[PDB]
RNA sequence: UUUUUUUUUUUUUUUUUUUUUUUUUUCUCCUCUUUUUUUUUUUU
């Protein structure tokens, strides 16, 4: 089923130690996609905040759309936004707690057209980092 | 040397008892052997006895440098040690598989509980700071080691009192009990241990056993749990094979025993500080009974101090001065000198050439 | 009117040891509104 790879890590500490921790990761077959036209309703069921399919398009940031303009995205008329949790990540490690803690609230609402997905947990959608690169490409 | 062998009618005699859900001192199952404590006068020591055991715990502060990183807390030592006389077994350097154990169970218990309050242990950061050190030691083993000393380091932690300090800009100063009265300590809760032991593979439990009944079972079961109703620590060891329902009711009994012993720690401690209050006389000394044959009290004596000038004047009069034959040093070459009899030649030179 | 024979509970005990609480992370962070700042005085 699951299928292991590793991350390493560069981290800094306050007494200017970096070290290379190595840690986990499980991808896994099915990732739920929190949307009416997924063609099996099954294989995930969909357990949770459930899209209706009424508008013409589709707009997901990057990743910069939602860590600055996040204060646009609050607007009761738009519809149809999905977070890739790719940027999620990002802002929580680049933008501290409060700017967070306003799109987790957005998220854990039932008023807007708000979902998450598992970008980096799905089995096609990961990519390995490769010769020469930034977190910008890579994003 | 060893301890007295076990013998094969004692084992039959405990498992008929046990059978038959009676012991030899007639406490019946779940009950405790009763307790008594005792303080010292210096602030944080006392002396606990758990039926016939016997330990001593005494607090004492300290203060050090806070090594590098945790800049804004305070660290705490512990050294359980067990006593020669606690037992015959014991040997400073042949029991080293239950000093391990023993100290462990308690650094678990009174460090990862987090009661005491390390946070408010500081003077400044980066800089000198309080290093607290318990210390307990065992004097008379009868059973139950670890219950005895949980009850004496919780009694000496809720005793002791700090020294005192200001603290304003940069600048440093230490009182003392005259310049400044000492301080209390916080303590959140009271992690206390409970034991039990297992008899005949789990078809029997008795609640705090004594040493014979140790050597007459199959394996212990320890948990602890502070007040409310919390537990904090268990460790099942020796030869023990559990079950699921026998778990639960453990807790039940270990939560209404702490229930019961935290009581009588509260009311002690409360009486205590009343007697110190009131201004009455305290301590070691006014502990001893007096309706007792091994006890007798005295109230001071000046002997005779009246005739010791005479002795010694007569003393230093009545003998012999020092004498007066005086030696002479011998000078070789400048480094070395001789006195004695001497040698004959200047040096030696050739001798066997 | 039915003789004679077919062993049994392993041998061993007179071995030295010069350590010591712990142990190993988590980032930057918009403090709202009459003011200069009042002040002697006396009853504790």
């Amino acid at each position: 089923m699951l299928q292991k790879r590793e991350k390493v890590l560069l981290l800094r500490t306050f007494q200017g130690r970096t070290l290379r921790i190595v840690r986990e990761h499980y991808l896994r077959p099915c990732v739920p996609c929190h949307s009416p036209l997924c063609p099996q309703p099954a294989a995930c069921s969909h357990d949770g905040k459930l899209l209706s399919s009424d508008v013409t398009h589709y707009v997901i940031p990057d990743w910069k759309v939602v860590q600055d303009y996040l204060e646009i995205l609050e607007f009761p008329e738009l519809k149809g936004i999905i977070f890739m949790q790719t940027a999620c990540q990002a802002v929580q490690h680049q933008r501290g707690r409060r700017q967070y803690n306003k799109l987790r609230n957005l998220l854990k609402d039932a008023r807007h057209d708000c979902i998450l997905f598992a970008n980096e947990f799905q089995q096609c959608c990961y990519l390995p980092r490769e010769r020469g690169e930034s977190m910008e490409k890579w994003q | 040397m060893k301890e007295t062998p076990l013998s094969n009618c004692e084992r039959r005699f405990l498992l008929r008892a046990i059978e038959e859900k009676k012991r030899l001192d007639g406490r019946q199952t779940y009950d405790y052997r009763n307790i008594r404590i005792s303080f010292g006068t210096d602030y944080g020591c006392c002396i606990v006895e758990l039926g016939k055991t016997r330990v001593l715990g005494q607090v004492s502060c300290e203060l050090v440098s806070p090594k590098l990183n945790r800049a804004t807390e305070g660290i705490l030592f512990f050294n359980l040690e067990l006593s020669q006389m606690a037992a015959p077994a014991f040997e400073p350097g042949r029991q080293s598989d239950l000093l391990v154990k023993l100290n462990r169970l308690m650094e678990r218990c009174l460090r990862n509980s987090k009661c005491i309050d390390t946070e408010s242990l500081c003077v400044v950061a980066g800089e000198k700071v309080w290093q607290i050190r318990v210390d307990l030691h065992l004097l008379n083993h009868d059973g139950n080691i670890i219950d005895a000393a949980s009850i004496a380091a919780i009694v000496a932690l809720c005793h002791f009192r700090r020294p005192d300090v200001s603290v304003q800009g940069d600048e440093v100063t230490l009182y003392t009990p005259e310049e400044r009265d000492p301080v209390p300590l916080s303590i959140h809760h009271m992690p206390i241990c409970v034991s039990f032991a297992f008899f005949q593979q789990g078809t029997y439990l008795l609640v705090d056993p004594n040493e014979r009944e140790e050597r007459v079972m199959d394996g212990l079961l320890v948990i602890a749990m502070n007040k409310h109703r919390e537990i904090c620590t268990i460790q099942s060891s020796g030869g023990i094979m559990l079950l699921k329902d026998q778990v639960l009711r453990c807790s039940k009994i270990a939560g209404v025993k702490v229930a019961e012993i935290t009581e009588l720690i509260l009311k002690a401690l409360e009486n205590d500080q009343k007697v110190r209050k009131e201004g009455g006389k305290f301590g070691f000394a006014e502990s001893i009974a007096n309706q007792r044959i091994t006890a007798f009290k005295m109230e001071k004596a000046p002997i005779d101090t009246s005739d010791v000038e005479e002795k010694a004047e007569e003393i230093i009069a009545e003998a012999e001065p020092p004498s007066e034959v005086v030696s002479t040093p011998v000078l070789w070459t400048p480094g070395t000198a001789q006195i004695g009899e001497g040698v004959e030649n200047s040096w030696g030179d050739l001798e066997d050439s």
